[PDB]
């Protein structure tokens, strides 16, 4: 259809129709002219509101700078449609579709609306596979449910990112199937290294054989605030498609899906709606709610999102990441203190769950002792503000005892990465189920009592832990 | 002409409410009858929001305003390096204009990823104990994080200063500083020479808020003509914090609804974007760079505090300075144990990485144990060596403000604490020995100084050949 831009504060349109015009709303319209000279249409917005008077408000997705009143808007007739298939692995993506890779357009053969509605009550399932990862604490303390969704929590720089890295390596270039990544607010580094990095290792295409299995969608941080709420749902729409096209079973690394929230906070106020709980916008549950229950495993295939969450100054009672939990089969919070102390991956091995810490679905070795670990670890983080003013002279020697175990379980609770080999300076180890399971029961059983705590810091195996 | 032509509604603390001007763009340019400058923002329906870059004391209730049409541009050249400049840059210095022939945006996309690559390019700034163990390399973002008087602007004024001629394009942006502090930074540039390659894109506290916003835009875009040139810049925003403010004054006076600490909406697309617009440009676009130090003052070592949670956000790594380790000797106050530095030791050399990598080591097991030594009634050698070889290595990351070392002379003192020779020695004296025996090795050994360098590592003859100069050298104090 054809309006006029009515209103442009900001990122932020109102766009003004005939009366009987009217983009239903998340309609994606496009605006005509914007920058230095030359016409270009990257100004694509999605209605979000009817004002009434006839007149729709809309964010834009790129930046309305140079953008005038009474440009012609255009109905496109439909939701913002992101091109999806085959024929977008090995590619960059923007947060419209359009390729960011220079490599050519895409050779898609259909497009797909980024708005849909999730999988109905009856398309859902049960079963619960793990998912071993390579380390000490995840399979171990909080294992990985296929299809289920991934909560990696923490705060400014934790190694998150690092940790969706490992993740990749130890996951995704053996993954047998189709992965997604999105690039939902985040620095653009991070996006140059896992390209040039996913290259070397051919996990993408060496030559245009196309033999890849990942597919990007990369808007970062400088993305104007219509761009981070949404290329978390276009990396989804594009995997919303080797779910249930092609039966695949499908990854969704998204790097920090809460500047995706952070990025809704900022059209809220802006739209004119009234702020909630801690500046957020009344509608945050139910904008990052409809986007993490399309992005879960069916019938007809599956998806196993690998999601971070940023937890802004340290709070987990703010409601952006608290709101996340929700929709997570398990959780790994890091530490910053624990993290201050040099243990990495910095997981607090108490605050970290796994809906699969079931003896039903893995077994009682690996369910006790994981038990028997964090028992020891929940003794000794009640022993700290007491024996840090009233020391261990009086401790029963059934009390010391926890000390020295328990220094040596938070510290064998430690594991360089492959990733991480940078920071940690010393080579990565893949450490599964077993390797882990028993490499604790030894400790939990004083065999070990013997040996110093750095003899478990950034070590591979129990044996790697005695050498 | 209500179409390239308007009248004046309102002009309210620095903001006009312009009424007509119907072909304005959003961020255009308007002018003034009394000729002042300001940009477009609220193009609301029958009424432009727009926002002076001046004393509006001037613009009245019924003057009319013609639209510049440009999109608010700036001139960029060489015809800077050693002039402080404006903020729409033109002459604060009293030198004459500047020879523009060029002219590039305030506001332009950065570069996205593909015209991109990883950091490996190296950054001296003459601080042994920013260059050994926060290693900045060239394109990357490294935050510089410290309360009131933290010696943070000096980690700036050392590392701009210590740039080799021909080597790197620095500009010096101030946002609401004070006029005399910015001179008396100014000034110390020149007597250096430094000066010849540096701008000062700066904007006093007395100037209007709408200003102190662009400082760093601008200081960016002067630095951006340089990258695409193949060149590589080091910026540094004197605070973005005293920038973030500025930006929450306009929201508010636009009647723009706030937030967390009154702070808008946009608060974060000020440092996700002056930021992102740094970095290191693909070989296929020039091999340019600019490198990034944003400065970032604090309230009461309060890091989890909005504008620092965020812009920490949104760098490679931090310098955090400390309040607490100043007197202690500590100075320059770098909290290594917290300073981080995403891109690695990758922004190194072979001779400082030996070196760095293994000083990383230790400063890092003694902050294990620092809190002991005051209360060591009796501990173990095993941990006397780390509570001896301490205070030793931190006694050489100290420095005297306004000396940047070279990375020689940074290499070389690394190796005299870091190898045993300055161990058995008193803490209270060791300055005076790296001082002392530098100028001893620069003088009558500049001989192997160079071999140092351009080898670029240290072979094992000038090893023995520093072990025959330190141990003697050790032995003359
Ligand atoms: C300063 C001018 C030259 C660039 C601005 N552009 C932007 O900062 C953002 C990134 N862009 C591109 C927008 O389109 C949204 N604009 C603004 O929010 C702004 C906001 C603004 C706020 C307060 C005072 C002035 C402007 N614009 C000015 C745009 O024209």
């Amino acid at each position: 259809n054809l309006g006029r831009i009515a209103q442009i504060i900001g990122p932020v349109l109102n766009v003004a129709f005939p009366p009987g015009k009217m983009p239903n709303i998340y309609n994606a319209l496009i605006v005509k002219g914007r920058d230095t000279a030359g016409q270009p249409m990257n100004v694509t917005c999605e209605v979000q509101q009817l004002l009434g008077n006839n007149r729709v408000r809309a964010v834009a997705m790129s930046a309305t700078d140079g953008l005038t009143r009474g440009m012609e808007v255009i109905d496109t007739g439909a939701p913002l449609s992101v091109p999806v298939g085959g024929p977008t692995l090995g590619r960059i993506f923007n947060v419209l579709g359009e390729p960011v890779d220079n490599l050519r357009p895409v050779d898609t053969r259909t497009t797909s609306p980024i708005h849909r509605s999730a999988p109905a009550f009856t398309q859902l399932d049960t079963k619960l596979s793990i998912f071993e990862t390579g380390i000490k604490v995840v399979n171990l303390l909080a294992p990985y449910r296929r299809g289920g969704k991934i909560g990696l929590f923490g705060g400014a720089g934790v190694g998150k990112t690092v940790l969706i890295m490992e993740l990749i390596n130890n996951i995704a270039k053996a993954h047998g199937g189709v992965s997604v990544f999105g690039g939902v607010g985040e620095r653009t580094r991070e996006g140059n290294d896992l390209y040039m990095e996913m290259k070397e290792s051919g996990v993408i295409n060496e030559q245009n054989i196309a033999e890849s299995k990942v597919a990007l969608v990369y808007g970062q941080m400088n993305e104007p605030p219509g761009a981070r709420m949404r290329v978390g749902l276009t990396a989804l729409t594009m995997a919303e498609y080797f779910r249930d096209v092609n039966e695949q079973d499908v990854l969704l690394f998204i790097d920090n899906i809460f500047r995706f929230v952070q990025a809704g906070s900022e059209v809220s106020a802006l739209l004119g709606r009234m702020p909630s709980a801690v500046g957020y916008q009344p509608t945050l549950s139910t904008e990052m709610g409809s986007l993490q229950e399309r992005i879960t495993s069916t019938k007809e295939g599956s998806i196993t999102s690998i999601q971070a969450v940023y937890v802004p100054a340290d709070d987990l009672t703010d409601p952006a990441p608290a709101t996340t939990f929700a929709h997570l089969d398990a959780t790994t919070v890091l530490s910053r203190g624990l993290a201050a102390k040099g243990i990495y991956p910095a997981v607090d091995p108490l605050d970290s769950t796994s809906t699969m810490l079931q003896p039903r679905i893995v077994g009682e070795e690996h369910y006790e002792i994981a038990q028997r670990v964090k028992e020891t670890l929940q003794r000794y983080k009640e022993l700290q503000d007491i024996i840090a003013i009233l020391g261990l002279d009086e401790l029963s020697e059934e009390d010391r005892l926890t000390v020295a175990r328990a220094r040596k379980i938070e510290r064998f609770l430690s594991q360089p990465f492959f990733v991480a080999e940078v920071f940690t300076g010393s080579p990565g180890k893949y450490v599964g189920l077993a390797e882990t399971i028993r490499g604790f029961q030894l400790i939990l059983s004083g065999e070990l009592d013997s040996l110093p705590e750095q003899a478990f810091y950034l070590v591979g195996n129990i044996d790697e832990a005695t050498a | 002409k209500v179409v390239n032509t308007g009248t004046v509604l309102q002009v309210g603390d620095g903001i006009a409410r312009i009424h007509g001007l119907d072909e304005v763009m959003a961020g255009e340019l308007v002018e003034f009858e009394e000729g002042t400058i300001g940009i477009a923002l609220n193009l609301e329906s029958n009424n432009v929001g727009v926002v002076l870059m001046g004393d509006g004391l001037m613009i009245q209730e019924g003057s009319s305003v013609k639209a510049t049409g440009r999109i608010a541009q700036i001139p960029v050249s060489e015809a800077y390096l050693g002039r402080v400049i404006n903020a729409l840059a033109k002459p604060i210095d009293g030198r004459g204009e500047i020879t523009a022939s060029e002219s590039r945006l305030i506001e332009s996309p950065a570069p996205g990823i593909m015209s991109r690559r990883s950091v490996y390019e190296p950054l001296q700034t003459g601080l042994i104990a920013i260059d050994a163990m926060i290693p900045v390399g060239r394109g990357q973002r490294e935050l510089i994080i410290g309360d009131r008087q933290t010696g943070k602007t000096a980690v700036a004024t050392d590392t701009i200063l210590n740039q080799q001629g021909q080597n790197v394009i620095c500009v010096y942006v101030a946002i609401g500083q004070k006029a005399s502090s910015v001179a008396q930074v100014v000034t110390n540039f020149q007597e250096r020479g430094a000066m010849e390659y540096t701008i000062v894109v700066a904007e006093t506290a007395d100037s209007p808020a709408t200003l102190q916003y662009l400082a760093p835009y601008t200081g960016a875009a002067l630095a951006e003509y340089f990258m695409y040139r193949e060149r590589h810049t080091l910026i540094i925003y004197d605070d973005l914090s005293k920038q973030a403010q500025a930006y929450r004054q306009m929201s508010l006076l636009l009647r723009r609804p706030p937030g967390r600490e009154a702070y808008p909406g946009d608060v974060f697309y000020l440092h996700s974007r002056l930021l992102e617009r740094a970095a290191k440009l693909s070989s296929l676009l020039g091999e340019g760079s600019m490198t990034a130090l944003p400065i970032v003052e604090t309230q009461a070592g309060d890091v989890s505090a909005y504008i620092p949670t965020n812009v920490i956000s949104i760098t490679d790594g931090q310098i955090f300075l400390s309040a607490d380790l100043f007197n202690a000797g500590i100075r320059p106050a770098i909290n290594v144990g917290i300073s981080v530095s995403r891109v690695g030791s990758a922004a190194q050399i072979k001779a400082m990485k030996k070196v760095a990598g293994k000083l990383k080591l230790e400063l890092a097991q003694f902050a294990e144990l620092e809190a002991f030594a005051q209360f060591a009634s009796d501990l173990d050698k095993a941990t006397q060596n780390q509570l001896a070889r301490g205070q030793r290595l931190r006694e050489l990351l100290k420095q005297p403000q306004s000396a940047p070392l070279t990375v020689e002379e940074q290499v070389m003192t690394i190796y005299t604490g870091t190898n045993g020779y300055l161990d058995s020695l008193e803490l209270d004296q060791v300055r005076k020995y790296l001082v002392e025996l530098r100028t001893y090795v620069k003088t009558n050994k500049p001989e192997f100084q160079e071999i140092i360098s351009s080898t670029k590592t240290f072979t094992e003859e000038a090893e023995a050949l520093l072990k025959e100069a330190i141990q003697e050298q050790m032995e003359r104090f």
